[PDB]
Parts: C-alpha cells; sequence; structure tokens
C-alpha cells in the first residue's frame, strides 16, 4: 500500500471537508465528467480531495495496479533543504526521504538540489514562474524597478521554502530581491494571494500553473503575462525505486494520448 | 574508459553541420564525422569530416566539461531521430539500441516507445505537437474543432504535417479521422509548409512545437505564428538518450538541471532559438 503525500495547491488538488457520514460528495463537471474525490487525511481529520493530481494519481494507480492512502504533508511545505552539522529536507521531500510517504503527487518542482536526493519522473507538466498582482497595479516584469532595487513601498514575496526560495537564493544576482523576500515569505500559495486581494502584498512570485489558473477565476487578479523562468513538475519517488520506470513511462504515454489534456481542460483552463 | 561515441544528427538551429575548412574545425563547430555512401548499389563507403554547431552542440560542450568526458561525434547515416521499422530501430534512437554509440545529442523527442528501449536524460528544451498558421488565424490546439471535424465548417480548414513522424503516428492513433482528412494536405517538408501558409495554400501546419516556434521567431516580416504554449498537444521535450541503465545518466541530468536553474540555459536559447519576431 504506497503512501502517497500531497500539498492544498489548486487547482492541482482541492481540499474540502468530508460529509457527516466520513464520505465524499458526489460531483460531475459541467461537461458531464464524475469529479473523482480521495480521502486525504491532513492537519488529522480525513477529508476530500480531488483535482489535477488526484485525477493523475487514479490514473497512475489503475494503470500500475496499486492501492494508495493519500495524506497531507505534515508542516505545509514543498521542501527545501535546511541545516541543524548535519542537513535535513523539510515539506513533502523530508517526508518522503524518511519513511512517511512513498511517492510525492502533486506540483513538484523539477531542480537539481531535489533531484540529487530523490528520483523524479519526466515531467507531467511544462511550466514556469510568473507575477501576480492586483487589477490596477501594473509591473514591468522581473526587471521593473520596484522589484530590482525594493523598498517598503512595494511588497513582494513568494511562498516559504518552495522552490521558487531556492531559485532566488541559489542566484548570486537575486541577492538583492531575495533579501526583500525572505523578510516577507507567505507558508502557503493560499495566504500570498489572498494577502494580494487584501492589498497587504503587492506581488506574488509564484508558479505560473497556479497564478493564471487563479486569474482566469479571481477577476480581482491578474499576473505579468511573462515567464521568466520554465521548470515542470515532476512524480518524487525515493532513491530505489521500483516505481520510477513505470510511473515515468506512464507520464509520457499519458501526455501522447490525450490524457493529460483532458486534464488541463478539465482543471487548469 | 571515459571516452564516448557520441551520435548526433542534423537539424538547425539544434545542430547545424558545415564543411571542414579547405584550409581542423573552425571555431564554434566540434569536429563530427559523416560515413557517405559511394554509391546507392553497396555499403561501401568514406568516413567524411564534417564540423557540427547550434543549440545541441552547445549542450554537449557544456556537458564534456561538466560531467568530464571525451567524446567522437558522428552523424547518423541511417534514418533520422529514430523510428521501429519491423521492430527494428533506426535512427540516433538506432545507433543507441545496438550500441554503436553510448548517447545521442540533437532535436531527439522523449516519447513513450523509445523510453522502452533507451534511457533519456531530463528535457533541456520543451516540444510537442503545435500549430502554425498566418497571423488572423484563430485556432486553438490540435483538439481544435476545427481539426478533428474540418468539414463542420465551410470552408474546411487545409492543414496537414510531414508525413513518417512522430506527429503523423501521433494524430493517426489518436484523431483517426483528423489523419484521414489530412491526408490530402501532406507537406513534403518544413520549408515547404512555411511557402505554402505564407502563399495561402495552407491554412495550418502541424509540427514538432520547438521547430515552429524557431520559425515562427526568425519569419520575415513575422507573418507566421505559432499557437500559445499552454495549448501544445502532448507536452514533452528534447532530451539526451542513452544506454538503458547507463552510468552517465545522474550526472547528465544533473548537470542539465544546473543549465537550466543558473541561467546558462536560457543563455544558449537567446544564442540560438530567439528571433526577431516576439
Ligand atoms: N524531433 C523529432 C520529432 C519531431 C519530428 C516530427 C515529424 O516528422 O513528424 N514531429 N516531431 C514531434 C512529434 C511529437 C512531439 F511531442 C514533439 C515533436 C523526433 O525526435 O522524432
Amino acid at each position: 500500500r504506497l503512501k502517497i503525500v500531497t500539498i492544498h495547491q489548486e487547482p492541482f488538488v482541492y481540499v474540502k471537508p468530508t460529509m457527516s457520514d466520513g464520505t465524499c460528495k458526489e460531483e460531475f463537471t459541467v461537461n458531464g465528467d464524475p469529479v473523482k474525490k480521495v480521502i486525504c487525511t491532513g492537519p488529522t481529520v480525513p477529508q476530500c480531495c480531488y483535482g489535477f493530481c488526484i485525477d493523475l494519481l487514479i490514473k497512475l494507480a489503475r494503470t500500475m495496479n496499486f492501492t494508495y492512502e493519500v495524506h497531507l504533508v505534515a508542516d505545509g511545505k514543498f521542501g527545501t533543504q535546511e541545516r541543524v552539522n548535519k542537513k535535513e529536507w523539510n515539506g513533502m521531500m523530508g517526508e518522503l526521504l524518511s519513511g512517511q510517504a512513498d511517492m510525492i503527487v502533486a506540483p513538484l518542482t523539477i531542480n537539481n538540489e531535489r533531484a540529487q536526493y530523490i528520483e523524479f519522473s519526466k515531467p507531467f507538466k511544462y511550466q514556469g514562474l510568473t507575477i501576480l498582482v492586483k487589477k490596477g497595479t501594473r509591473i514591468t516584469g522581473i526587471n521593473d524597478p520596484r522589484l530590482r532595487n525594493p523598498s517598503d513601498k512595494f511588497i513582494y514575496a513568494t511562498v516559504k521554502q518552495s522552490s521558487v526560495d531556492i531559485y532566488f537564493r541559489r542566484q548570486v544576482e537575486l541577492s538583492t530581491m531575495y533579501r526583500h523576500m525572505e523578510k516577507h515569505n507567505y507558508e502557503s500559495a493560499a495566504e500570498a494571494i489572498q494577502a494580494v486581494r487584501d492589498n497587504k502584498l503587492h506581488a506574488f512570485i509564484w508558479d505560473s500553473a497556479v497564478l493564471e489558473f487563479e486569474a482566469s477565476q479571481k477577476c480581482d487578479l491578474v499576473t505579468t503575462g511573462e515567464l521568466f523562468f520554465r521548470s515542470g513538475f515532476g512524480i518524487g519517488m525515493r532513491k530505489d525505486s521500483p516505481w520510477k520506470q513505470n510511473v515515468s513511462l506512464s507520464i509520457l504515454k499519458s501526455h501522447e494520448n490525450g490524457f493529460m489534456e483532458d486534464l488541463d481542460k478539465t482543471w487548469v483552463r | 574508459d571515459n571516452h564516448l561515441s557520441i551520435v548526433t544528427l542534423e537539424e538547425a538551429p539544434f545542430v547545424i553541420v558545415e564543411d571542414i575548412d579547405p584550409l581542423t574545425c573552425v571555431r564554434n563547430t566540434v569536429p563530427c564525422r559523416k560515413f557517405v555512401k559511394i554509391n546507392n548499389s553497396t555499403n561501401e563507403g568514406m568516413n567524411v569530416k564534417k564540423c557540427c554547431k547550434g543549440f545541441c552542440i552547445d549542450i554537449l560542450k557544456k556537458l564534456s566539461r561538466t560531467v568530464k568526458f571525451t567524446y567522437d561525434l558522428y552523424l547518423v547515416t541511417n534514418g533520422k531521430h529514430g523510428k521501429k521499422v519491423n521492430n527494428v530501430w533506426n535512427g540516433m534512437i538506432g545507433e543507441v539500441v545496438y550500441q554503436r554509440a553510448v548517447m545521442a545529442v540533437g532535436s531527439l523527442t522523449i516519447n513513450e516507445e523509445r523510453s522502452e528501449v533507451v534511457d533519456f536524460s531530463v528535457p533541456f528544451v520543451e516540444t510537442g505537437i503545435s500549430v502554425m498558421v498566418s497571423r488572423g488565424t484563430q485556432v486553438t490546439g490540435l483538439s481544435d474543432k476545427k481539426f478533428q471535424r474540418p468539414h463542420d465548417y465551410s470552408p474546411p480548414f487545409r492543414f496537414g504535417t510531414v508525413p513518417n513522424g512522430s506527429t503523423e503516428r501521433n494524430i493517426r492513433n489518436n484523431y483517426p479521422y483528423m489523419h484521414q482528412y489530412m491526408t490530402r494536405f501532406n507537406q513534403r517538408g518544413v520549408e515547404d509548409a512555411l511557402v505554402s501558409l505564407k502563399t495561402g495554400k495552407l491554412d495550418a501546419f502541424i509540427y514538432d512545437a520547438a521547430v515552429l516556434n524557431y520559425k515562427a521567431g526568425r519569419d520575415e516580416g513575422c507573418k507566421l505564428v505559432t499557437i500559445g504554449s499552454g495549448y501544445i498537444f502532448a507536452t514533452t521535450g528534447y532530451g539526451i538518450a542513452l544506454q538503458k541503465g547507463s552510468p552517465w545518466k545522474r550526472q547528465i541530468d544533473l548537470a542539465l538541471l544546473q543549465f537550466v536553474g543558473d541561467g546558462e540555459m536560457e543563455e544558449l536559447e537567446t544564442l540560438w532559438l530567439t528571433g526577431i519576431c516576439h
């Protein structure tokens, strides 16, 4: 029984409360497709999980013939390596390496730092980084003076302990930017996104697969339109790992037979 | 030891082939040999020396410096990227599966069939099945209704691809009637399809996304455009093919991921792939 870990990140993973009798509400899409829901335990109630990644997990489950239990990441983070001396990963990366999870099914960004300790599938989503703001405030992009040389007058940050945080730490050139960001980062994208609507946050550097969808739904928000950096999401497995080849082979098959497009049509478009 | 046989395949701007200086390989190029046939009635031939440059070649140079290896580059003589013919591979993939090359460097698309017989590195450029039109034509992507049921529109859209590749094979398995209708508009090659769009005989050309983005970016007057990258079908990428269980895959992956993370990848893409248009 595979222990799947994941994280609240719409439109890839929705997390909604359980009905009184321990079950999930049955729902169909507007195009008449059943919205598959799985029980996911998380911070420790059972809850209802569905979305882009859940559909993908179900296909991977049935294609490779395995059962699973899904739980939400304990600390709520994607995962960066931090010092203790010794080092340890937090977030979903920590739970995968520690055995709390056998496989990560989430919008987990593939990068060099994580790829040295875990195995990544071929990407199930091709993607990038962009900036989300409120309608009214307009920014050139990644090179607007309001972010290059920052200030307290214009605030901008990303999600704490995420791939974006890793991206802005490793670069000697983004030092001035990351200085402003580390004192303003958020524990989750939803909190940051909500902060932009509340005007307490002025810009949000985050995953375009999330930000653009958040703009197509919440019309009180828009993004830059640019993609200043491109990255992909992958399935995370331990270094062993008997599932690495077939999970990856199944991601490639799902792209080629239109499955990934139908997922994109259901959740991201 | 760590001296590697590497196969490649000409496809500008990813691999560009030049003759030798008359008069050693020149500047931006690396030596790449090509076994040239004497005629078509014999297997007899001669190793011709040539010079290879381009996007993927720069990748090869960066990998050689980082992963620390030496190599003999050569161009594939039989086939293109790789196609299983009667369960027998040819092209760049063939050189790997049958162990004449330890890795393949080029515009080699990662798919499921090839990943069964070879190992692929992480993708170093995004590609897929995309659509190119003239400015002013409104189409979503491959799965647009004006492509799946062309005769639902009057007049029907005129669109095709270059046959016998991964594009035609993908469309035939996924949309049988689309493939049936679009046979009539099969193009001889990429350049012929461009001219067909420019002169109005074609309404759309379905092909490799990375190739179409490069052509649309270089097009004179910028009249040809591709759909948004969000509507690319069967998204995937060009990757390095290695032998199954190759010991080089891990270090190639981390080096490739390093180039993406430290900007060395974006630099190569403006030195080779970015054009006048947008
Ligand atoms: N680099 C070629 C693939 C390329 C050749 C052609 C063609 O001749 O039809 N179309 N594609 C292509 C098809 C599907 C994708 F997702 C991306 C590219 C290769 O490696 O074979």
